């Protein structure tokens, strides 16, 4: 038993990270934030 | 020159770097290409379209 409910909730597991792509965010967001700051700096070579 | 990086200057606007051909259509009054660092990224020649 303890088996068949390791197997069925690592399958249920599987298929919500490969169902769900905001369970990724709380990492995403921060590569985002560092290419944020990279585009502001870009931008501030615009201003005069 | 081609294939190599050379001090150019058209029409006032200079720089340092490679000329390469480009697959970008640019429309007919189109003079110079800006990037997000408002560096340049394209040019056309006055001479040749
Ligand atoms: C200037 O050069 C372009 C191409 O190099 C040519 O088509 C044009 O006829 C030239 N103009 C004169 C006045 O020679």
């Amino acid at each position: 038993l303890i088996a068949n409910q390791f197997n069925s909730a690592i399958g249920k597991i599987q298929d919500s990270l490969s169902s769900t792509a905001s369970a990724l965010g709380k990492l995403q967001d921060v590569v985002n934030q560092n290419a944020q700051a990279l585009n502001t700096l870009v931008k501030q070579l615009s201003s005069n | 020159v081609k294939n190599k990086c050379v001090n150019f200057n058209f029409n006032g606007l200079t720089g340092t770097g490679v000329l390469t051909e480009s697959n970008k259509k640019f429309l007919p009054f189109q003079q110079f290409g800006r990037d997000i660092a408002d560096t340049t990224d394209a040019v056309r020649d006055p001479q040749t379209l």
